[PDB]
């Protein structure tokens, strides 16, 4: 599915992703801009055997298991394939863990390069929220 | 300390350890079930073919009835005479000839030992002894009675003929249902928790049964006056129990079609129960009709075999009336249901007194028929047969104590 | 259309009433003109018509239940239904088709669990006011033996 | 003879004689229907006139019924007739009992008061003329009761309640059951062992600290009291976790004991452990199978938070019990270590050859005094 | 709204932890001040508060599990969960009433198969962290009997 | 996208090709270099790769409904499955693995019903031409114990 | 008149009331499994490391084997000396001792006691009598043989040594299969609906092998015969698709021999059937239930191509056996069939009334042999 960014603002606050470990709605639609382009089905082969899955871009050796990673961990304990779907749940459900680790938002390259300290409540402007 | 010490000559008084003692059960199966008695196998028109073959049992011992290509009946024990396999692993088929899986050694319809594999050796090697002969080995064959339909095998070639063992009151009863061609409709089990004999003491006991029946007029359901009686033959081991009206006498449910029936008897027979010793029963219950066989399974268990019937020539509507009353019989009837469980109440009920004895006074100390139902005399009958087919009546050192004086004549 | 989610739904709504023995209730998952039968895979494959229960009318459910509550005697047990999914083999909007696997525990008041019948469920569905109904349940019983007796219908 | 003792003292009983049928069928003539006080029920579960529960003594079904002057009787669960059960609900309220098969009534004190069709059916059938139903009825039970626990007795000759126990039982059971009590629940264990083997546990002491190692995984004085006969004990007990709560307790005993398990021959236990109290009824049910039927108890006056530590401490006790687990296991331990060795010996020395009370509670006294009391009853006593 | 495919999927959870024996993960399933109880009809009919085991927080069911591996003496077995379909009594967004049935298989390691406990979960959901969590699991059974002992929590 | 539903309805048509003696029908459920093993908690713990039914092609699966048609003596019985939920463990956008738990009653053609087995079908699931396929069940069953012979797959 | 009566000195007819009589029964658990016999516990492989030990059964008696320091194997009565309890509740596990669960008593992995909690009482009170002594309480110890890797425990000190009791004609089978490590590829039991004695003259079969099993005939009378050991208990009996490679083997013995069959009284067989090797271990249940324990084995030194071979070849055996699926029904067949026929006969009368040795299997004589072993250990000789 391709999210409309206002459609994926309201649905990551329905499923109470603003403010979440101190991260603003923005943020999380800022992340899955830059890491999915709002897209459900986005995968990312790496050279190291692991694949990132879905809106938001999680990564088979740590959070999901997609049965080809070796030294898989699946810490947010789905298949990958969970990650893949049009409902956000699981991608959100697997994010709050992620975001917990000790880490927060820095788990996601493309949130960082692109997202973290700018003006990411333009995000979630000219929305029904 | 002997549990199974009968009172005295009369059946009024049962030892409870009757129905627990073990090796008085084996005796059961030497002394009943392949003694001089009939066991119910099956219907004819459930083998009507040549090579038609059905599997049962007589007491614990496993049997096959077969049709042959001379159109007659056939029973044998389901024991090769080689190991002692089961021969025959269906329940029921068509073949030529049983075949033991075991060695591949051959039977015919008759349970003739016809072929065993390799009896000659191979290559001048093995096989049988020149002393070794097929035709002095072979399961033990039944001597077979069709009696209306109903097909009878006994183990003993000196049993009376099926007319004298009957006798001719329950003859007559039987021809009156089995008087036209039947069809099997249902076949049902019901494993009850007791002793076999509570299960055919229950099918003789008049007592609960006219109890039962007069609970049921308390609704009001049919309202014409009934008249009963019980019918015990010589040997107290058959009866019947029926009620009927005088036809031609003057004077709840949501589908009252459970009741609808129609008159297909020339009499005023509402209800006839026939049982043969040691467990065969003919039921006609307004227009449901059924066989049942009674097993024993083990001390405290045993198995009642229902076979359902209608007659060929029943319309759709006749054969509709049936398939409704039959909620009347069975596993889960109106009126049968609890059969299944009063055995049980007396198995459990007797756990502390195996030393005790029941009472079965009801209708005096006789074992004949009588007007009524208010009886236990088809249920002393019962006994009657049972000690004198297991050697149970008053012998040897007892009749003396009793008879060893001299009374002013 | 009617549908395996459907069928369902009504397959546990139908065991929880007859698992609680709220059994008034039992008839109203029937047609006025319905079937039910309990019978057993032999019967079935013979073509044998007799049922241990036969019912041709929601009010011989209805007299069934009467006679349970007013009439038969039987030792105090309790039924646990556990039912598979069901498979629909023909229907369209309003009319199914389908087989539904059982399995029944029978608990006695006194504790003891026993499987006291599996097989499947042989029913024709309908719709009546938007809600799915049974025109037709067989309860076809893989075994031939019921233990002790059969109160409560499957 | 698998069931042979080895001498006078209780050192050592025969492994035979927990498979041995013809010796089980002798204990329910010489027990169960001999001199004993089988417990039945709670006069609180049957308060009120026609109240009733079903229950066994043995092997033998019974019935335990109040009538209208407030006493308690118990018979047989028997028909005189053909030998059905009488009573089929495990409870209930009733005027008179009446037999569903041929619909003989029978009052609560077990005497036949009518039979169906006694002078026939329109003047046919029926019993003759000497029939007399005063003449036929199961076997009434003696009935005593003691602090609110009903128990019955086949026999005529058994003791008086208080003198089966004698005064040191008697004294710790009026200890807990000084005040009314209420049932909080019902649950029952299958034990896959003889009878023996449970009732044996409940009175060694000895396992007590071994088997459960739930204190010791995570001082106070105790000691071990047996009545004349043997056939009755006391063990007592006398002054990690995320929620301490499941241990958190109120004072309510004058004493300090902490813990009191009381045993009566042959299937009685009475529990106190911190404010979790309950009794037990233990039933043979074939050579290998025993019953073991728990009542967990409050006192009627507790308020809301005493009832709810008696739930909380309840984790302890029961078929789960962090403590009782165990006890529904080592019985089919020891039936299935013994498989081969139906001729040997069980060694039981601990604290001598004594059938008497001791301090402390390692010793298995209480255990030779249960073989005390089972040799008396079955004729099995050798002489010294 | 919480729906009956949802709470299947959470009870398939739960089963597959308790079947599995990672029994560390089983008090998980429920909100800090849960409870927990397993009962049997008799009990639940008369309003008996008492349960087999007998839980107000999660703390003690986590004590359960320790004493489970450190202390009780048990021999190996393992339980198979079969769960029907749940029916929702009440509920929104966030909050259910349900009632699941359940049998409990037990397999001993040498091998025997029984039916060691059925009966239904009457279960109380809140929703945390966008997850469905047990705030009250009753799980009442059908038999009064438990066969030896029960070391797991059903 | 392979999801639970889907699995769900192929267990289902599954239990109901083995529960019928459609028999033929098996080896379709599974893709042509497919493999199958019967084996039990114990070896697979272990690791040890031997089953009492161990196929690595379709054509064995066909060969060994052959051989139960034309070769092998065993007495007349059916088999009653009843299935839980499937659960993924591991997907992509093409693959699946999942655990689906399962207990299968015996019925004898003599009437005696036991459970038979139990356990979970461990499976690697495909889509090719629009057929959902097993490239792999193993029925890891709960017991070590067969009673008698094991004749019908799991 | 007794249902076990014997009708004559020689084995071609068996009362069918010996495989239903329960005091018969008892006596076969003092007189064989607890007698002069060797009774199948594992291989050694099984307990490789110091401290591994499996549970099991010699008849109704329940046994701990296990592997001590000195890399010897010792077994003993699962049975505590205390009250009886089982004292290993574990199927296999790695312990330095075994401590009985009910009251802490320790054993070393002798079976010898150790230890007794509160031997000495607690403070001053309680504890064991002066008199008691430790040394003088422990389970049954059994002797153990070890032969070619086959672990055999017996409770008789006067047993001949495991290759006098097997003789050289057993040793040297059983050496030609197992002449290299194994190594264990699955374990499966089987609950039989029969007597134990109906498997093991299964076994002993020479007769059935081709008849009852359809795929023995028809994918298969050919150059073979039967051994008997001079006791009769033990013989061996030998012989030289849209997937054909269910029986697509390769070669691996000396000999053209494609089937061996070889059992040792009371309960142990070894089979070689093409490419599958297997040992079973046959324990009694109850008087009409048996245990049949399959060990299905691998050479450690198997290619990932031969270890496939045996994999598939083991879809022949087992539960689910293209052969042996019979003959876990067989047994039960008899068992059934002899219902009302406790005071009947078996009759054994294939290759005359020989117990020896034939160069046919067209015979019954392994059979007739189990009976000669067997009436000699229960005393009912003539
Ligand atoms: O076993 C039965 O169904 C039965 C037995 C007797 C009678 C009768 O005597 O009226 C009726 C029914
Ligand atoms: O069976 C029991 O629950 C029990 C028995 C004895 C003791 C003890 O001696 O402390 C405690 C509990
Ligand atoms: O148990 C077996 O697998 C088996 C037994 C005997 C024979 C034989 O003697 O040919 C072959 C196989
Ligand atoms: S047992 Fe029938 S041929 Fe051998
Ligand atoms: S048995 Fe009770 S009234 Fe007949
Ligand atoms: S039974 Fe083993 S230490 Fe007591
Ligand atoms: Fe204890
Ligand atoms: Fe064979």
């Amino acid at each position: 599915k391709v999210f409309g960014r206002c459609e994926l603002a309201a649905a990551m606050k329905r499923h109470g992703l603003d403010n979440y470990r101190g991260y603003s709605l923005g943020n999380w639609v800022c992340a899955a801009k830059f890491e999915s382009n709002f897209n459900t089905q986005a995968t990312n082969r790496n050279t190291d055997g692991s694949t990132d899955y879905g809106i938001l871009q999680i990564n088979s050796r740590w959070w999901c298991n997609d049965g080809r990673t070796p030294g898989s961990r699946n810490l947010c304990n789905i298949p990958c394939s969970a990650l893949l779907s049009s409902d956000i749940t699981a991608s959100v459900n697997c994010a709050k863990k992620i975001v917990s680790d000790g880490n927060g938002m820095n788990a996601w390259v493309a949130w960082r390069n692109r997202c973290k300290g700018t003006d990411v409540q333009a995000w979630i402007r000219g929305c029904r929220l | 300390e002997s549990i199974i010490q009968w009172h005295g000559a009369t059946n009024t008084r049962v030892p409870f350890g009757i129905y627990t003692d073990t090796a008085n059960a084996d005796q059961e199966q030497q002394r009943i079930y392949r003694g001089e008695v009939w066991n119910y196998l099956c219907l004819e028109s459930e083998i009507p073919g040549a090579g038609d073959f059905r599997t049962t049992f007589a007491g614990e011992t496993p049997i096959v009835v077969v049709r042959d290509a001379d159109q007659e009946i056939y029973a044998f024990e389901n024991r090769c005479a080689h190991r002692g396999a089961l021969i025959a692993l269906e329940k029921s088929g068509r073949t030529d000839s049983f075949q033991c899986v075991y060695h591949a050694w051959s039977y015919n319809r008759q349970g003739d030992l016809t072929g065993v594999a390799f009896e000659k050796g191979v290559k001048g090697q093995g096989g049988m002894p020149a002393s070794f002969c097929k035709e002095e080995h072979g399961p033990r064959k039944l001597r077979v009675a069709v009696f209306c339909g109903l097909v009878f095998g006994s183990f003993s070639e000196d049993v009376p003929s099926i007319e004298d063992y009957l006798g001719p009151e329950i003859c007559e009863r039987i021809e009156r249902v089995l008087h036209k061609p039947v069809e099997v409709i249902g076949r049902f089990t019901q494993k009850l928790p007791n002793n076999w004999k509570l299960y055919f003491e229950n099918v003789k006991d008049s007592y609960h049964a006219s109890l039962l029946h007069m609970f049921f007029t308390t609704f009001e359901l049919n309202r014409l006056s009934q008249k009963g009686g019980v019918i015990v033959d010589e040997s107290g081991g058959h009866h019947v129990s029926y009620s009927m009206i005088d036809r031609g006498a003057k004077d709840r449910l949501k589908d009252p079609s459970l009741l609808e029936g129609f008159e297909e008897f020339e009499d005023g027979v509402t209800l006839q129960i026939l049982s043969v010793f040691p467990g065969f029963v003919l039921q006609q219950i307004q227009n449901s009709i059924a066989v049942r066989q009674l097993l024993p399974k083990s001390i405290s268990s045993s198995e009642l075999n229902w076979t359902y019937l209608g007659y060929a020539d029943d319309s759709a509507e006749q054969r509709k009336v049936r398939l409704k009353q039959a909620n009347l019989i069975g596993p889960a009837g109106f009126i049968s249901m609890e059969d299944g469980a009063v055995g049980g109440f007396v198995q459990r009920g007797i756990a502390g007194a195996a030393n005790l004895d029941a009472v079965i006074e009801m209708g005096g100390d006789h074992e004949g028929s009588s007007e009524g139902r208010a009886t236990e005399t088809s249920v002393r009958g019962f006994w009657k047969a049972y000690r004198k087919h297991m050697g149970q009546e008053m012998q040897a050192e007892n009749l003396y104590f009793q008879g060893h004086h001299h009374h002013h004549h | 259309m009617i549908n395996e989610i459907q069928i369902a739904a009504f397959n546990a709504a139908y065991a929880k009433t007859v698992d609680s023995d709220a059994m008034e209730q039992w008839p109203t998952f029937f047609t006025k003109d319905c079937h039910y039968r309990v019978t057993n895979v032999d019967n079935h494959a013979e073509g044998l018509a007799a049922g241990i229960v036969w019912a041709d009318s929601q009010d011989m459910l209805t007299d069934r239940i009467s006679a349970l509550r007013e009439a038969n005697i039987y030792e105090r047990h309790r039924y646990r239904h556990i039912l598979g999914l069901p498979s629909i083999q023909s229907g369209d909007a309003t009319q199914a088709s389908a087989s539904t696997p059982f399995m029944v525990l029978r608990i006695m008041h006194t504790g003891e669990t026993e499987v006291f019948a599996s097989g499947e469920y042989l029913d024709k569905f309908t719709t009546i006011d938007g809600k799915l109904r049974l025109q037709e349940r067989i309860a076809v019983c893989d075994s031939t033996v019921t233990d002790t007796l059969m109160a409560l219908p499957l």
